[PDB]
DNA sequence: GCAGACACTACGAGTACATA
DNA sequence: TTTTTATGTACTCGTAGTGTCTGC
């Protein structure tokens, strides 16, 4: 900056004035904050009774069916829905989960398995090697453990783990690791 | 070692018939389709010293293309590859031999039951025109007297009746009545020129075609017909 | 008083109010916006409802209006990344010479679609604030990003109060007796004027629209009351079967209805839902969901509708 | 018959205007837009010997471009159309006649309410310029005794009020006042000198260019201003 | 009043250091660097005589290539800018002053701490090899005597110790050292010989180049080393 | 007369929906 | 108070690669 005065300008300004397009993408990225969602303020209406109108809000029968199966007490009519609910229109899902469910306060974090990623790439390379279903693999593992040729199936099986591979493996980049991890199965 | 762009060029188009290759030691390559309906061979002149199978191949040629043409390959000590360069040096993993798809056989090709020729110019005027014909089909036979290709939408002319496109390769001056079919998905050779050898035997057959880099052999479709 | 745009031969694109004052607002909505057009300068604002036919483009266009600005009326289905890289700020730093504010109304920008040239948005608001304002009007508010929603005055369409929504609707049959005047159409019931009104609200276009449609003779008395009080796929008849288990007419109705299976089970169980005890409501819907999921399984159709009656009729409590 | 470049390129013009033609045996061809905004007419040098319609007009010039430029085009025997080259021959479909929106008669232009002309280079500045400002919609108009054209940008400028380019034809010696848009993307002619007729009846309208080879009718906006 | 080849030409140059300009009346033009890291200034020939701020100078100089170069350019009633030929009009618009950036003033350039000359061999070279080689940053400098030019890879080498080229000028004279690194993002000037004005301070510092037609003036990164 | 500009296509990302 | 099932199909947007013609 030659011109040692200047209010100065913020980032997007310069990037706007400019016509630095890259600049201007890389501040619209900025405000790049994902994931909204308002799901939560049907299931209340259904746990607690509420007065709610869908009429006008968006509907998720998986959404809506996930979040009452985690409390035993909406399981039976979870339950209906699932069996003889999938051609009832989403304003009948709501209706009949509000006649139905009983009253409570139950909000709650779901339940969710947390797995070995190192495990589950084992897994589903040894389904890929002998062209077998998951539990097959997974008995092939088992086998190959208590055996001690694991490592000797694993260092054969080495060069199948490509990059795309490790995105079925798991999403989270720190996949870069297994692949290090991979890459040093000996 | 290192793969002269040449080379590398040819293993792109190796990539397009088989997603790995296995590479042992001379100076020579070769791959073949997953479902063996095409497979292809070279004489490469950069020397192949040591057996190693790349499983994945457009990776590892996107690895050889971002560091230098004189990049050194090898094997590493610990047992994977190493592609050293001036500036970098990169690791890749050397898959076992087991988990590449490899032809085994250099198919022994016999003495063609007919051969004819095809100029760069005439096979990128029929990819042309089949791209504008919507042509996913040929078929080589004998018209008057000449030696033709004819192609055909298969979709919408399931029996192959109405020609779309037609070529001359050359007079024939044979005794046989031929109509060799091949599927437009089973060639991925790269332009130039190629002399074809089209044999056949009872129910068995090939297309050989002989280029200025690589050798192809495609597999005929079902219902093609000759008289040897 | 009234906004006539005579280019216009649909009624409801005729009649389209050209001033904040004369739009049927909320008190609230209406006060906010005077006071907008008062102070000189329009903000960023987001008017949005999911109901259509609330006010949303003509408020915008009204505030644009009052203040008297340099309008840029944009689709915003068509303000992608190149019309904000572009026209947009071709508008936003061009000179002004007659003291006019630069407003640009981008009508309709609730496309997910153009969440990328939204957010490109965000960062022309930091760059030419000083120079142009913006009104977006959606209908799916989510369809806005939350930056957009954030740095915006967003207004909420079609949320009155009881209050706001009889005073509203009386404005509204006032606005409509003065269309009627000004086109000829003789009112001879009021109470046409009121059901259509009543029927039709909050989507005042919607209503304009009923009436252009049922003034087709020009006059507006008892026939067209009970044209208008009717409903043309009222289902009453296998309604009133079913209250009184009457299995002969049910057994006739089947049939009727067996042509049109889902829409017919759809508004069976709509209009079944506000009929019955809440437990009635449990069952009623269960039955229809099982009898509608075997609906391609079951053989003869006319046969599982009346089914479905029998279930009906045995199983509903009706209050 | 062969096709000189000059009829070529005429037809790639009026592919333009509508994706596919229906060209019959002459030296006459014709197109419509499906969307009846702008038509076309022209007499070209070589003629027409059959009677056949083309359903994609630009693939057939593609694969036109994929052969010799003195190919022989005939009706094959089949009824499609025969492209014979040196060594290839390609056969392009005959499309059904009532699947192309093509005019049933040469629609005659009625008298003119006024008349002026463009000549090319006027024409290919504002082309240019309209690439260049960025301007979407014309009004042919009268400015204090001459004919102008006046080049305004609808998507910044809605009530074309703000004019952008300004361009002067002839004089006008006649009484009337009118304002006659034009949206510029009805605006699909080659380049060349055209007599600009402009005809309004109350609510009808159009606006036709006569040149020395092709005359293009193309309807005004709605929006259109006159007291004819 | 007119614009000669080679005033457009210096103003598309300047086009390249800022997508807009102000423009006072007088015969004196000048742009600047939205980041404030570069400055151009020039005399020249054609007078103005109406002060405007140009919103896309790139544009508008295109525009003015299409019409005449007698083309006549004045202030339009409205406040924009009117650019009248034989028989076409064009109306570009005036931008508003907040959302171009100017410098709002002539810079004084301080004492030359050094001063040398660059042929415009030397600087066509320079810019070649550098688009060659990838390089992004230089750094002038002083050997056993003699100043000189020298560009490494900022990227590839954030510590400045790969010297990738360097460049012989002339001879120095005097007592101290200095080192001074400058990105070439700042490099926007037309071909020729430039002398070369260089001055530092603390942290601060510029170099002006002064030619025939115009200066550039430049400044320098954060972590230069001055020893001055 | 050849870089550059103009247009066209191929592909990744995001969204949405039906059915199981 | 929390928060996403697999497979197949369809659409839109943005951008980058790519081919091809052309303006001082
Ligand atoms: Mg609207």
């Amino acid at each position: 900056s030659l011109f040692k005065d200047d209010i100065q300008l913020n980032e997007h300004q310069v990037a706007w004035y400019s016509k630095d397009w890259t600049a201007v993408q890389s501040a619209a990225d900025s405000f790049k904050e994902k994931a909204e969602n308002e799901f939560f303020e049907i299931i209340g209406a259904i746990n607690n009774k509420t007065k709610c109108s869908i009429a006008q809000k968006d509907y998720s029968k998986f959404m809506v069916e996930n979040a009452l199966s985690q409390f035993p007490e909406c399981m039976p009519a979870v339950y209906a829905m699932n069996l003889i609910g999938s051609g009832l229109s989403d304003e009948a899902h709501f209706n009949y989960l509000m006649a139905a469910v009983p009253r409570g306060k139950r909000y709650g974090k779901w339940a969710k398995l947390v797995e070995d990623s190192t495990e589950v790439l084992i897994i589903k390379l040894l389904a890929k090697r002998y062209q077998v279903n998951t539990n097959d693999a997974i008995n092939y593992k088992s086998i190959l453990t208590k055996n001690g040729k694991l490592p000797l199936v694993l260092k054969e099986l080495k060069g199948l783990v490509t990059d795309d591979f490790l995105k079925e493996v798991t999403k989270n980049v720190k996949e870069q690791k297994q692949l290090k991890k991979l890459a040093l199965e000996w | 070692m290192k793969l002269s762009k040449d080379t590398t060029a040819l293993l792109k188009n190796f990539a397009t018939i088989n997603s790995g290759i296995m590479l042992k030691s001379g100076q020579f390559i070769m791959t073949r389709a997953v479902n063996g309906t095409t497979y292809a061979e070279a004489n490469i002149s950069d020397v192949i010293d040591f057996d190693v199978a790349i499983y994945d191949l457009n990776g590892f040629l996107g690895i050889l293309s971002l560091v230098n043409d004189d990049a050194e390959i090898s094997q590493s000590e610990d047992g994977n590859i190493k592609i050293a360069d001036a500036r970098s040096t990169i690791f890749w993993p050397a898959a076992d031999p087991s988990t590449v798809v490899a032809p085994n056989k250099p198919i022994p090709f016999p003495v063609a039951s007919a051969v004819t020729e095809i100029k760069a110019e005439d096979l990128q005027q029929l990819l042309r025109v089949s791209r504008g014909l919507q042509i996913d089909t040929i078929a080589i036979t004998v018209k008057e007297g000449k030696i033709v290709i004819n192609g055909f939408n298969k979709v919408e002319d399931s029996a192959l009746t109405r020609v779309k496109y037609s070529l001359t390769l050359g007079d024939y001056d044979g005794e046989n009545t031929f109509n060799f079919i091949i599927n437009m998905a089973n060639m991925k050779m790269q332009p130039g020129n190629y002399k074809l050898l089209l044999w056949a035997k009872g129910k068995q057959g090939a297309a050989k075609f002989e280029g200025e880099h690589a050798n192809y052999v495609v597999a005929l479709e079902a219902d093609s017909t000759h008289d040897f | 008083m009234i906004t006539v745009n005579e280019k216009e031969h649909i009624l409801e694109q005729k009649y389209r109010p050209s001033t904040i004052d004369e739009c049927i607002l909320p008190a609230f909505d209406k006060e906010t916006f005077k006071s907008i057009t008062s102070k000189g300068k329009i903000p960023h604002i987001i008017l949005h409802s999911p109901s259509p036919g609330t006010g949303k483009t003509t408020v915008a266009k009204a505030l644009c209006h009052d203040v008297n600005a340099d309008m840029m009326f944009v689709n915003g289905s068509d303000c992608k990344i190149d019309f904000v890289r572009g026209p947009l700020t071709n508008f936003a730093s061009a000179a002004s010479f007659d003291g006019r504010q630069k407003v640009i109304v981008i009508d309709e920008f609730d496309r997910s679609g153009l969440a990328e040239s939204q957010r490109h948005l965000r960062s022309f608001m930091e760059a030419y604030s000083s120079n142009c304002s913006i009104i977006i009007t959606a209908n799916n508010i989510d369809g806005i990003i939350k930056p957009l929603q954030s740095r915006c005055r967003v207004i909420t369409f079609g949320q009155p109060t009881d209050e706001d929504k009889i005073e509203m609707m009386k404005q509204m049959i006032r606005r409509l007796t003065e269309i009627c005047k000004h086109e000829g159409i003789a009112i001879a019931d009021m109470k046409v004027v009121a059901a259509l009104v009543k029927k039709n609200f909050p989507d005042f276009r919607k209503t304009i629209g009923e009436l252009d449609s049922y003034s087709s003779k020009g006059v507006l008395d008892a026939g067209i009351l009970s044209l208008v009080t009717n409903d043309r796929g009222a289902i009453d008849d296998v309604l009133e079967s079913l209250k009184n288990k009457d299995v002969k007419q049910l057994r006739a109705l089947a049939p009727k209805y067996a042509a049109d299976y889902s829409w017919f089970v759809g508004k069976l169980a709509e209009e079944i839902y506000s009929r019955v005890t809440p437990q009635s409501i449990i069952r009623m819907y269960e039955i229809v969901g099982e009898n509608n999921q075997y609906h391609g399984i079951a053989a003869n159709t006319e046969l599982h509708l009346a089914y479905l009656f029998i279930q009906l009729a045995c199983e509903m409590q009706w209050k």
